[PDB]
């Protein structure tokens, strides 16, 4: 109990930005992945 | 539904950015936080950041993005979610 253990939320950190290096320099997160409007004119 | 897996990954390391804007102790041993601190401390120093075109300051501001897009707290911990939260209302 002197130390945190682990985060189940850290492995989706660690593919964008992990404790070794600053991978956000080079890795692009696809934000257009989010849900669309209830409805569009289409 | 091949969205899915990115969409969780998305809101999962917003949990991080959350915890690492009100974590009372910037020696924090938990492993998001941790992670979480360096991409804060860029963003917050970075002489080029999403103005001039820096890629590490555009992952950060994408998930604070979406999380703002979904918040509605006036004071919320997180210090660029009030910041896109009146953005937002200028695209109505
Ligand atoms: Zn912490
Ligand atoms: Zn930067
Ligand atoms: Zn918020």
């Amino acid at each position: 109990s002197h130390m945190a253990p682990e985060d189940p939320n850290e492995e989706a950190v660690s593919q964008i930005f992990p404790d070794s290096v600053m991978l956000a320099v080079q890795e692009g997160i696809d934000l257009l992945t989010f849900p669309p409007a209830p409805g569009s004119p289409e | 539904s091949p969205q899915e897996s990115r969409r969780l990954s998305i809101q999962r390391c917003i949990q991080s950015l959350v915890h690492a804007c009100q974590c009372r102790n910037a020696n924090c041993s938990l492993p998001s936080c941790q992670k979480m601190k360096r991409v804060v401390q860029h963003t917050k120093g970075c002489k080029r950041k999403t103005n001039g075109g820096c890629p590490v300051c555009k992952q950060l501001i994408a998930l604070c993005c979406y999380h703002a897009k979904h918040c509605q707290e006036n004071k919320c911990p997180v210090p660029f979610c009030l910041n896109i939260k009146h953005k937002l209302r200028q695209q109505q």
